[PDB]
């Protein structure tokens, strides 16, 4: 009776998806084939015969990711239904797959959803993950989101993107395709977590002591912090906090809505003996900027409202404690209209480690959650790289081939400069 | 006869009310089944005052349950003492109200209120004489807040001659663990004021420092101050269900305390408190107690009584004490600390015996104090709301249920018309 | 106080009638010339200044003069009333969009704007290195603040600023030590009789245009009046040091 | 409750901290690992399962002597990120130090620092280990000593330094460096401790009776010494002399905080047999010229403020009788204005003997540290050096050219010319 499903769609969400999709059946129990050997509610059907369907759907305009985990260790687990492909990429093109390549598939997926979220009796929300640079995870998410919005006009939805990084980059054409999403991305989203790839790098390469990190270990970090945020609706805790009481907590005002997520302890099995690891400890690690994952320093911002979801083995105490000597601190500045500024959530069940990777076991941990300014950065490095090419036309011929029309680069532009314009005007004294 | 409906609403509510039927089952010696093995007769003379006798000689408590989330119905009847309840009297919701006034009160709780006031309307016409209600709750959120304000409207609109008694924990500003609390709580106290005749503002602060200091815990749990807030409330209504040399129902304590229709916002307290090592350096006597009682770091509310004199005082003896102790200790408590009480009210003491003492101990005593200090507890949650509502952070939310601006001002004023009400009589 | 434009442009109508009532009021001849030039059908239009541009050959002091004509040419605003709003805790990308829209527009400019127009004017010679400086001050029963830019070139000292006197606003590179240079502005505010009470100097600025590195403006701070020169000038000279080795963080 | 963190700068500074950890985790009884089989909490932090983790911050921009600490047989005790490495050294160069190499690696220690002082409930101060000679250990402790006292505005720094030697000597650049590091080591410290290797090289030919010493020896003497001041905090006793206590009834004006250290008895593990080693004979030793740990002649100089730090088999009536027959020996001369100067603290802990070491197994030992005016002399002779070399300019271009500016190097000398004048100044 709380519920959330879940749309993978592109390479990078697909591929984050099986990671998520591993722990998850780590977490309760789950076989591979979806046999156990009822918090499972949340994620998972019980289909009679004690077989576990995951509500997901796993999408990409391009048939080679889709046939990868079609043929993997989990083609028992999902049914084949969901498992939906197209013919040809969207090819990094944002016209491709909303306009052109996008509509051949949408029908087909919508139906799926109608038919998933007609089997759940309660539910809270959606759970997509998407990437800004590609032209799927763009145009197709726009076409899906515009679609569910219309539909479902009161349902939170939260994408968990991939935001590109201010240096580290494989793509030509990623400002186009970031700054055309930014439009679906608000005003249909409700609560959007940016992530980069050169934070988490930075992240294994310090924390983990890894020299050679692959995206198998980025995709594991961001699935421990989903199934941090979705901790709640499956376990029980001294505090619980589900989808719509942090939607309240965090978002101050209805055009504000992208918090930066953070994750501790982050250490390898061998660091573990030297360390302590109590709740101040990681209360603290989650404040420094060496921490963030996204390629943003917060100590030239302010916190608006701040999100600590603790779990494992942790009491009230101590919370109060470790966020009395935060707020003691003068460095991590608050802003004046928020006196207080911390939504503070306990769960019993501690972390789970995945057998494959590179994790200590620890005893807890905690998800912090801001919705700080200091994200404003992340996204004005990405608008100077749009004036660069922009200026020039350089590729547009390529969008406006596809039926796109030109004065939409332009009016994403002023949009995404409003958003900065507001996102700056709040935090300014009284 | 002058018989109890208990109500409880939100988590906070829900869990205190189970340590509090814990405790009343213990003192009167009743099965975690219900059945009844006491020793003494006096336990089974006014059981009737908190449950109902059922078929099989069996002992229903008559309280009723109330959330718009279904997981604390699972974790209270789960629990210990979980099974005494009656099933029909639990009432859930869909999904909780996250943390939102308005829709604890206006949109998703219009819709389940009907049967609570069903289930209470029940319980009160298969009695005979009703003395009042007792409800819990927090004023910091939306389910406990807006459902337990529309809840006390509605009972008050249908028995305007009983009286009631909210057990409500206030937000305090050192231990937050919600980020829109000032907003849910000036407009619950809105409706508190006009619609209640005694609240006992308990607060989470003064608890831990109860803990920490006089107790001396390592690890304080939400269960020990649960606890402590249950002994409390067994303190507070024992004249109503045991004998004694001198004692008072709820109604004499409203008529006692309250000199003027606002001025019913209590702080409670308790004693002995004693740690687990200093057991063996104490005499256990009146003067202990006494002493205690009024001892600053002991009252439940985190204000410094220091800054405002006592309106009034109650003080719920328990135990096998003479009485002419009692007055001198509490007439010579007051001439010693003349300037800590008010001069145009001749005596500010009201005190009450009963015989039967807590279990584990010999003698016990329970503090009400209606103290002017009070204010200083709302005044810091109302420049917590200017700071917020100055820029209106977090608002949308609360006007996407229906809610206009206009109602946060409306409390607001009212708030500072309490405030001031209080204070001028300083 | 004078107060300060914040609708953007063009001006609204509250802050414009609130400008002409305060000019109306403090001018003691008053409503002639004001409705004058409000009824005023045709007035001559300013030409636009053109924004120099650097050249190799020619040297860095005549830079900074050429900058501090250009400035001068900019009719330093009297008027009361600013017209760009600046915060100083906001990043640097934020000021450097101001400064090219105030160059766009080229309306008046005080001293605190004016040390952010020669930043970014200067924004652009990593030889040459800037950092502010400020004055709080004490004369006829009141305080009153300043602020300047100083500048490190060729290892040098020299400010550039506003204000409505003459001398305080512009120095050349012509000193060895910054305590000459504080020391001669401290002697140029004893001949108005104005007593300066604080001193402060912040950090060199950095040259990357596109940063989010907000400007200090208190790392080192003194009460010069109390104190006498001698250790006023030792004390600077260390911080001197510490900056141009860049180890002060 | 009671806890300092030390911090181990240079080459020299590694190499005593080995010493100084090796005496401890004997003192506590620690195991190389970690693993015991109250008193740890000054230098030592559980961190569950029984594993104690040093208060230590090793630093060295050469990854040489801390690779030999990683690999070493000590490998398990460090937290791995505590040992922080650079890529070259600074190269006996004040300026490559303080201001290009160490401009790189400054935040990641102060980063560490921040860290280690919040595990601490209260914090007594820091003890940071450097020497003079290097460059390194100048111009990195400079700076580093700046960035602590900006941070940590209350907390004592006792630094305990290797000064050059007179006679011997393996650097030819020794002068500046140590002229360069004396205004951090005045200006920021609580109270520096100077030491000799030509003094101890002489007390291990004297009493030790080992004609061929090395290094290990001067650290293992130089440990002790540390393992003697800090045994107030860890362990009890009759009179208990914390570092607050202890820095006063030392310093009697604010820059006059320059003592010389001392122990006693030092002898072979064969000729205690025929030694007494009473309370009396111990404190005369102790006042002896041929046992001082710094090159000098305290007979040329008044003893201005004196501490005697006991600990074994004492008890106070013989401590106050060794100081009476002191107080009216005539060599003894004491400063007028300073009727009494002897601080006394006891405690029950005799020393301990690493199990490679060649001390004997004594059952009372003292500490003795001096504020005397003699020390004067020992900075005198490094001044003249200097004026040898800065009169041609010789090494000057190196210190230049990396980026240091040249009048450091004359105001440097006017403050030491200040700080000797002041020395000479008391005591008249
Ligand atoms: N003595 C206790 N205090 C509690 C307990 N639970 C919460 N509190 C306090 O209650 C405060 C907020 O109360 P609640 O979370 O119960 C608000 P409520 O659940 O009634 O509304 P919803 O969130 O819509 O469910 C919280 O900050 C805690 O500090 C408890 O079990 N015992
Ligand atoms: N974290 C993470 N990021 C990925 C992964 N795979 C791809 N990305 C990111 O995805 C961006 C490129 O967009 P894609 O998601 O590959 O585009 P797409 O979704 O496949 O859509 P098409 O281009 O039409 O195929 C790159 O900048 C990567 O940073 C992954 O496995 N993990
Ligand atoms: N007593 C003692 N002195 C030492 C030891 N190691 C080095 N020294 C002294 O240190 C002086 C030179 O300083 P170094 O430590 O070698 O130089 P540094 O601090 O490492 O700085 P760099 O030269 O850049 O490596 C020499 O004169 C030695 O006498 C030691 O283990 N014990
Ligand atoms: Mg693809
Ligand atoms: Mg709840
Ligand atoms: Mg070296």
């Amino acid at each position: 009776m709380r519920e959330c499903i879940s749309i993978h769609v592109g390479q990078a969400g697909v591929q984050i998806g099986n990671a998520c999709w591993e722990l998850y059946c780590l977490e309760h129990g789950i076989q591979p084939d979806g046999q156990m050997p009822d918090s499972f509610n949340t994620f998972f059907s019980e289909t009679g015969a004690g077989k576990h369907v995951p509500r997901a759907v796993f999408v990409d305009l391009e048939p080679t990711v889709i046939d990868e985990v079609r043929t993997g260790t989990y083609r028992q687990l999902f049914h084949p239904e969901q498992l939906i492909t197209g013919k040809e990429d969207a090819a990094n093109n944002y016209a491709r797959g909303h306009y052109t390549i996008g509509k051949e598939i949408i029908d087909l997926v919508l139906d799926r959803i109608r038919k998933l979220a007609d089997q759940c009796t309660g539910l809270q929300g959606f759970l997509v993950f998407h990437s800004f640079g590609g032209g799927t995870g763009s145009g197709f998410t726009s076409l899906l989101m515009e679609r569910l919005s219309v539909d479902y006009g009161k349902k939170s939805k939260l994408e968990f993107s991939i935001y590109p990084a201010p240096q580290v980059s494989t793509a030509v054409v990623e400002p186009y395709n970031s700054i055309l999403t930014t439009h679906t991305t608000l005003e249909h989203s409700d609560c959007a977590f940016m992530v980069d790839n050169e934070a988490i790098y930075d992240i294994c390469r310090r924390n983990l002591d890894i020299e050679r990190p692959t995206y198998t270990n980025l995709n594991r970090l961001i699935s421990q912090i989903v199934s941090s945020i979705t901790a709640s609706l499956r376990f029980d805790g001294a505090l619980n906090v589900d989808l719509t009481e942090f939607q309240t907590n965090l978002v101050p005002y209805p055009r504000i809505h992208f918090p930066l997520a953070t994750y501790a302890p982050v250490i390898s099995a061998e660091k573990a003996y030297h360390e302590q690891l109590s709740v101040a400890e990681i209360t603290n690690a989650c404040f420094e900027p060496a921490n963030q994952m996204v390629k943003c320093d917060p100590r030239h911002g302010k916190y608006m409202a701040c999100c600590l979801l603790y779990r494992g083995d942790v009491v009230p105490k101590d919370v109060n404690a470790a966020i009395a000597t935060i707020k003691t601190k003068r460095s991590i500045q608050f802003v004046d209209w928020c006196p207080t500024g911390f939504k503070v959530g306990i769960n019993y069940q501690p972390p789970t480690v995945v057998p494959g990777g590179d994790l200590a076991k620890v005893q807890r941990a905690v998800c912090m959650l801001s919705n700080t300014t200091a994200i404003a950065e992340a996204w004005a490095r990405l608008d100077h790289k749009f004036d660069l090419m922009y200026a020039k036309r350089a590729f547009v011929h390529w969008y406006v081939g596809e039926g796109m029309e030109e004065g939409e680069f332009s009016e994403a532009r002023e949009d995404m400069a409003a958003l900065e314009k507001d996102y700056e005007e709040v935090g300014v004294d009284s | 006869m002058r018989e109890i409906v208990h109500i409880q609403a939100g988590q906070c509510g829900n869990q205190i009310g189970a340590k509090f039927w814990e405790v009343i089952s213990d003192e009167h010696g009743i099965d975690p089944t219900g059945s009844y093995h006491g020793d003494s007769d006096l336990q089974l003379e006014r059981i009737n005052v908190y449950y109902n006798e059922a078929a099989g000689n069996k002992y229903v408590p008559r309280a009723i349950l109330v959330d718009l989330e279904p997981g604390t119905m699972d974790s209270v009847r789960s629990g210990p003492f979980g099974q005494i309840f009656r099933p029909d009297n639990f009432v859930f919701g869909q999904s909780g109200a996250g943390n939102n006034w308005a829709k604890g009160h206006y949109t998703e709780g219009a819709e389940l209120v009907d049967s609570v006031l069903d289930v209470v309307r029940k319980e009160s016409e298969s009695c005979d004489c009703l003395q009042g209600f007792q409800l819990t709750h927090s004023l910091g959120g939306g389910t406990g807040s807006g459902m337990g304000t529309l809840l006390i409207s509605k009972i008050r609109e249908e028995y305007p001659d009983r009286i009631m008694n909210t057990f409500s924990v206030v937000p305090s500003p050192k231990v937050s663990d919600t980020v829109v609390e000032p907003y849910n709580a000036t407009l619950s106290v809105h409706q508190l004021v006009e619609n209640t005749d005694e609240t006992y503002c308990i607060d989470n602060e003064a608890l831990y420092d109860i803990c920490f200091r006089t107790l001396k815990l390592t690890t304080p749990t939400y269960g020990d101050l649960n606890h402590l807030v249950s002994a409390t409330m067994s303190g507070v209504t024992t004249c109503l269900r045991f004998p004694g040399q001198l004692n008072a129902d709820l109604r004499k304590l409203a008529v006692n305390m309250v000199p003027f229709p606002r001025l019913h916002f209590f702080m409670p307290g308790f004693a002995p408190l004693t740690s687990r090592g200093s057991q063996q350096y104490r005499a256990l006597t009146v003067p202990e107690l006494t002493q205690q009682m009024f001892d600053a770091k002991n009252m439940m509310a985190a204000c410094d009584p220091r800054h405002g004199r006592y309106l009034t005082v109650a003080a719920v003896f328990r135990g096998r004490m003479s009485m002419k102790e009692v007055d001198e200790q509490m007439l010579n408590v007051q001439n010693k600390n003349s300037s800590y009480f008010v001069e145009w009210i001749p005596n500010n003491v009201k005190t009450a015996v009963c015989d039967i003492p807590p279990r584990g101990l010999k003698m016990s005593a329970t503090f009400i104090g209606n103290s002017t200090a009070i204010q200083e507890l709302f005044k810091r949650i109302s420049e917590q709301f200017t700071a917020m509502f100055r820029r209106k952070a977090f608002l949308h939310w609360y006007t996407g249920e229906g809610m206009d601006e206009m109602e946060f001002t409306e409390a607001e004023s009212n708030m500072n018309d309490l405030v001031s009400e209080y204070q001028q009589y300083q | 106080l004078f107060h300060v434009n914040k609708s953007g442009f063009p001006i609204d109508s509250h802050t414009w009638e609130r400008m002409w009532m305060h000019v109306a009021k403090v001018h003691p001849k008053g409503g002639e010339m004001v409705g004058a030039i409000r009824n005023a059908a045709f007035l001559a239009k300013p030409s636009i200044p053109q924004v120099p541009n650097y050249r190799l050959s020619m040297t860095i002091p005549d830079w900074l003069q050429a900058i501090q004509n250009y400035m001068k040419t900019l009719q330093y605003n009297h008027t009361g009333t600013q017209f760009f709003e600046i915060r100083k805790m906001r990043p640097l990308s934020g000021l450097m969009e101001t400064a090219k829209e105030m160059t766009r527009e080229s309306l008046p400019i005080k001293a605190l704007e004016a040390v952010i127009l020669g930043i970014y004017l200067t924004n652009g010679q990593p030889s040459i290195e800037r950092f502010p400086i400020s004055f709080k001050t004490y004369f006829s029963g009141n305080y009153f603040h300043h602020v300047v830019l100083g500048i490190y070139c060729n290892g040098r000292y020299g400010s550039l600023g506003m204000s409505r006197r003459a001398e305080l606003m512009d120095k050349p590179l012509t000193f060895r030590t910054l305590s000459d240079l504080i020391f001669d502005f401290e002697d140029s505010y004893k001949k108005y009789l104005h007593t300066v009470k604080k001193v402060k100097i912040g950090l060199y600025v950095p040259h990357e245009p596109h940063s989010f590195q907000p400007i200090e403006w208190k790392q080192l701070v003194l009460n010069v009046s109390k104190m006498l020169r001698a250790d006023i000038r030792k004390e600077l000279e260390k911080y001197a040091r510490d900056m141009r080795m860049k180890i002060l963080k």
